[PDB]
């Protein structure tokens, strides 16, 4: 996760449904 | 006027989802809210 690196005027990422602890 | 400068974010915005099991069981409806918070509602 940690060696990944990391609302945007109209278009949007949703939620999982499975968030990374229920993963 | 003071140059506190701000910072600017897209005011919260998001889809609606309805919770509602059918209409045969009930008809009681409930919404969600998804790029938002319940502060903002």
């Amino acid at each position: 996760f940690n060696k990944v690196t990391l609302k945007f005027k109209g278009l949007t990422v949703l939620p999982p449904l499975l968030t990374d602890e229920m993963i | 006027q003071t140059l506190e400068i701000l910072d600017i974010t897209p005011c919260s915005f998001g889809g609606v989802s309805v919770i509602t099991p059918g209409t045969n069981t009930s008809n009681q409806v409930a919404v969600l809210y998804q790029g938002v918070n319940c502060t903002e509602v």
